[PDB]
DNA sequence: ATTCCCCCCCTTCGGTGCTTTGCACCGAAGGGGGGG
């Protein structure tokens, strides 16, 4: 269990820090501090050259800030339908009892992080983990390996379906879609705080040929075409690729996504429509979108995609973290180009 | 004497050696400049005289300091620092003085022998070693090992900064009221508490200071405004930018120029509407840092406006956290853009400007909603908040912008000053095909290798028109028959094209760009009144 | 003729990726300014 390393070949994360607000600092300040009588971060010094970003969120239950690392590189650098209960399959999360087992001594100094100031009036102040962060990939296995022992007392006579997850929410299976809103969470109670034109764009739809389907003709299609007119399932994702997905804005607030394994065959198609709301707040819509696509790769399939986000670099990296309210980062890049063709999708 | 501070454990990159590069020769006055400041850094402990260990020698040099007639040791570690184990530098960036609030009591303290004050890992004073050469010729020349922290080694800025931290925090513990900015050994200290009262804290942080063998010279020791800070001329209430001298010769070489518009970017801060284009214009091409580039008419008027600018002189204001942040943006034309912060009319914060072109084609919207995500960083450093701004473009112009847009763009809290110019969208392309509008199926190709392309359209009544062209391209020949399809048309015109590159360049609403096509494309779409496009793969 | 870190701007040049083997975008590196 403790014993891990790095993926052969690679050294570790060395990402910058991007500023924070003051509603952000001070948070993680007041964290950092407490965490630091906890013994589960110390000072350290820049004699550690691996650097991974911070950042704080206001979860969904709005009473404190939790904190944030983009734990990304250092999954990328480490080595090493159950869920058909119901449809939303829906869990909290399981980040706080991983405290409770100590981090490698070899390992920690690429789990290093900075805590930037306001108006750069002082040097940043950096920190390293003690015990198994929130956001590394292996940890939630080290986790389990030993504390496994667990993961049976809350059964007890309840079959119920599959579970698991990927960073630290432990999604459930519970069939039941009805009882006191799951009031069968007492073992989950415990055992986490005290760990234990028209034909125009009718054939250019039609170009979608062959490439999705294979084996169209539209030629028929453009017999009333190219002349002078007046214009008056079974779907095969290998456990070893990656899902790939991709977001469309198509105005009014709606979006459209669609996973694929393969260019033109794709997994997943859907369209997550907010109307108004939001409103201007665009970033805010397709933030939720990304954590509204990621979850349902984790629920299926396991893994979260990588993500071609329709938006530009700069606004993405500037709102994305006031909006998410998730412990995964996905992975993403950035359409420079229109997948505005032909009204399509 | 050396700070009691512990030292930092410092490695060399896993199998690379020490320097053994040879000390190149070096002129008598530096010779005796560096063989005083060497017998006294001897004696107090700084530098220990050195005998057979391995051969590790860095070259050393020196340079006068400030405006002082003193002289910085300085040793060339090029060769150290690229086999030296790599640092998280721990400055995040430089400290602005209107992130600053206004307050009766303030002082500048600055630790003098900064870096020689703080130990270095006894294993690792090796390869520092040096050879202060011969008065003579070839005296054999004393040489020693830097038992303090070496001045041109990498590691030594992080070095200094993280410990000259461990050594203000028990001070801040005890002073939650007092607010300390430290730029590396620079301090800033900063207090509502009573000018006599506070003093007796400034006399009491030298000795926690001193406590830790950093000596604060009483002779850069500012105690009452106007403060030198950072390169500014802090006044209690106003701060300004400490003189700017523009140099004014006859002829400007491209150094000349390059300096010119450094200053005036570091004078665009505080003064307002700063132009660099036209003289960043005479940059591009030529390389000789010598040659004399001749001053145009476009840059010397645009010159002389920079002059007038920086005549009269002007000042900004501290920060009021009760207050709010706004932020007045003014289009300058060619694509550069002004910005002004602050929180009450005629008295700004800090000014700026914008005028950055990022991308091939690009409309004033897209340059206006990247100035606004600068505006937004810049703000979040130095105040941690995001302004409210006053953007001159209309509501419903950013409206239409956000929802005919296939990707995801924002602006935060804004508002419309109706100064001119205003931005705006100078054409716009149907959604259906206009009924009754003469339709032009353009279609343009070359042969890679023979560079000529021959690109023409077809029309519904008889109109026929092929050109032939050179040096072209399969895409650019193919976004020359649009320009055929409308230097023909009426005021009223439909247009089938066959290419992604062409709807692309011009469905973005461009209305400047580099390419000359793309920008005559451009002017007879303006003249146009109702102008559709389509894309048909026939 | 000699150095080191940090922030910024402006220009040049070489990966990169889709494709439309050319064009557009992006990061890194020269130069300049400022600070210590
Ligand atoms: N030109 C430079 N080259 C390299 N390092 C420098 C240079 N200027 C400053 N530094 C570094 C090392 C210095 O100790 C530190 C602060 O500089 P500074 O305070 O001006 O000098 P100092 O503290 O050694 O002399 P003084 O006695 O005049 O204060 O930053
Ligand atoms: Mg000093
Ligand atoms: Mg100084």
């Amino acid at each position: 269990t403790v014993p891990v390393k790095l993926k052969p070949g690679m050294d570790g994360p060395k990402v910058k820090q991007w500023p924070l607000t003051e509603e952000k600092i001070k948070a993680l300040v007041e964290i950092c501090t407490e965490m630091e009588k906890e013994g589960k971060i110390s000072k350290i010094g820049p004699e550690n050259p691996y650097n991974t970003p911070v950042f704080a969120i206001k979860k969904k239950d709005s009473t404190k800030w939790r904190k944030l690392v983009d734990f990304r590189e250092l999954n990328k650098r480490t080595q090493d339908a159950g869920l058909k209960k119901k449809k939303s399959v829906t869990v909290l999360d399981v980040g706080d009892a991983y405290f409770s087992v100590p981090l490698d001594e070899d390992f920690r100094k690429y789990t290093a992080f900075t805590i930037p100031s306001i108006n750069n009036e002082t040097p940043g102040i950096r920190y390293q983990y003690n015990v198994l962060p929130q956001g590394w990939k292996g940890s939630p296995a080290i986790f389990q390996s030993s504390m496994t022992k667990i993961l049976e007392p809350f059964k007890k006579q309840n079959p119920d379906i599959v579970i698991y997850q990927y960073m630290d929410d432990l999604y459930v299976g519970s069939d039941l879609e009805i009882g006191q809103h799951r009031t069968k969470i007492e073992e989950l109670r415990q055992h986490l705080l005290r760990w234990g034109n028209d034909i125009q764009k009718l054939v250019g739809k039609l170009n979608w040929a062959s490439q999705i389907y294979p084996g169209i003709k539209v030629r028929q299609l453009c017999k009333l075409l190219r002349g002078t007119k007046a214009l008056t399932h079974g779907v095969y994702y290998d456990p070893s690729k990656d899902l790939i997905a991709e977001i469309q804005k198509q105005g009014q607030g709606q979006w459209t996504y669609q996973i694929y394994q393969e260019p033109f065959k794709n997994l997943k198609t859907g369209k997550y429509a907010r109307m108004r709301g939001a409103h201007t707040n665009d970033v805010k819509q397709l933030t939720e979108a990304v954590q509204k696509i990621t979850t349902e790769s984790i629920v299926i399939w396991g893994k979260t995609p990588k993500f071609k986000l329709p938006i530009q670099k700069e606004t993405w990296e500037t709102w994305w973290t006031e909006y998410w309210q998730a412990t995964w980062i996905p992975e993403w890049e950035f359409v420079n180009t229109p997948p505005l063709v032909k009204l399509w999708y | 004497p050396i700070s009691p501070i512990e030292t930092v454990p410092v490695k060399l990159k896993p199998g690379m050696d020490g320097p053994k590069v040879k000390q190149w020769p070096l002129t008598e006055e530096k010779i005796k400049a560096l063989v005083e400041i060497c017998t006294e850094m001897e004696k107090e402990g700084k530098i220990s005289k050195i005998g057979p260990e391995n051969p590790y020698n860095t070259p050393v040099f020196a340079i006068k300091k400030k405006d002082s007639t003193k002289w910085r040791k300085l040793v060339d570690f090029r060769e150290l620092n690229k086999r030296t184990q790599d640092f998280w530098e721990v400055q995040l960036g430089i400290p602005h003085p209107a992130g600053l609030k206004k307050k009766k009591s303030v002082t500048v303290l600055d630790v003098g022998d900064a870096y020689f004050s703080v130990p270095l890992d006894e294993d690792f004073r090796k390869y520092t070693a040096f050879t202060i050469p011969s008065i003579n010729n070839e005296t054999p020349g004393i040489r020693y090992q830097y038992n303090v922290l070496p001045q041109g080694w990498k590691g030594s800025p992080a070095i200094f900064q993280s410990s000259m931290t461990k050594i203000l925090e028990p001070f801040k513990k005890q002073n939650p009221d007092i607010v300390i900015y430290q730029y590396m050994d620079d301090l800033y200290v900063g207090s509502d508490l009573e000018i006599g009262q506070h003093r007796t804290k400034i006399e009491e942080l030298r000795q926690h200071l001193l406590r830790w063998g950093l000596t604060t010279p009483d002779k850069k020791h500012q105690k009452e405004p106007p403060f030198l800070w950072m390169g500014y001329e802090l006044h209690p209430d106003k701060w300004t930018v400490q003189p700017i001298v523009l140099p004014e010769k006859d002829s400007w070489t491209v150094n000349d120029i390059q300096k010119l518009v450094g200053k005036l970017n570091w004078a665009s801060q505080i003064y307002p509407g700063i132009k660099v284009r036209q003289l960043s214009k005479l940059l591009r091409g030529t390389k000789a840092l010598t040659e004399v580039i001749p001053l145009t008419e476009e840059a010397e008027l645009e010159l002389a406006e920079n002059r007038e600018i920086l005549k009269e002189p002007v000042h900004g204001v501290y920060y009021d956290p009760s207050k709010d942040l706004i932020a007045e943006i003014q289009k300058q034309g060619q694509g550069q853009w002004t910005y002004q912060i602050y929180q009450e009319p005629f008295k700004n914060l800090k000014t700026g400007k914008y005028a950055r072109m990022r991308g091939a084609h690009t409309n004033d919207v897209k340059q206006l909603t990247e100035a606004v995500q600068k505006i937004t960083t810049e703000s979040i450093v130095i105040w941690g908040k995001t302004p409210k701004f006053k953007l001159p473009i209309q509501k419903e112009t950013w409206e239409t912008w956000w929802t005919e847009y296939w990707q995801a763009t924002w602006i935060p809290e804004w508002e419309f000053v109706n100064t001119p110019p205003l931005v705006k969208l100078w054409y716009q392309l149907e959604k259906e095909p206009i009924v009754g509008a003469e339709t032009f199926y353009v279609d343009g190709a070359a042969n890679r290798e023979t560079k000529l392309g021959k690109a023409g359209y077809v029309t519904n009544k008889g109109r026929q028109k092929v050109v032939p062209l050179t040096n072209t391209t399969n895409q650019k020949t193919e976004l020359q028959a649009i320009y055929l399809a409308l230097q023909d048309s009426g005021l009223e015109v439909n247009i089938v094209t066959n290419s992604q590159y062409a709807l692309g360049i011009i469905q973005a609403q461009p209305d400047k760009s580099e390419s000359e096509l793309v920008n005559q494309i451009i002017e007879q779409l303006i003249k146009k009144e109702k102008v559709y496009l389509a894309w048909v793969p026939a």
